[PDB]
């Protein structure tokens, strides 16, 4: 987790933190979408045009 | 003129020295790096 992230107590000088903000360690101890919905306005028994694959220009009822 | 050359270490290898409990008691714990998420953080935005 992003817990165990802690600020370093060093003040080394190689790296300097300008404001109150201090350098962050970002370390942990060593031990260790989408709905794809049915489309509205297609009810039980709507008349429909088929435009793909095997049937083209052929109407069908759901 | 010659006299017989000394070594810098007393031992052959290091690994006996580090693994001893004289050293190990003083050490801090072994850290390891977290990988960071890529993503709603805040608990209630819908008050706004």
């Amino acid at each position: 987790e992003l817990l165990f992230i802690s600020p370093i107590a060093k003040k080394d000088i190689k790296r300097p933190s300008w404001r109150g903000i201090p350098r962050i360690s970002f370390t942990r101890p060593a031990v260790a979408a989408k709905a794809v919905e049915t489309r509205a306005n297609l009810k039980v028994g709507t008349v429909v045009i088929i435009v793909g694959g095997e049937h083209q220009g052929k109407r069908a009822v759901v | 003129r010659f006299s017989l050359p000394r070594s810098i270490m007393t031992n052959a290898d290091i690994e006996a020295v580090i693994t001893s409990d004289a050293v190990q008691s003083v050490l801090n714990e072994k850290k390891e790096v977290v990988p960071l998420p890529k993503c709603l953080s805040v608990g209630a935005c819908e008050d706004w």
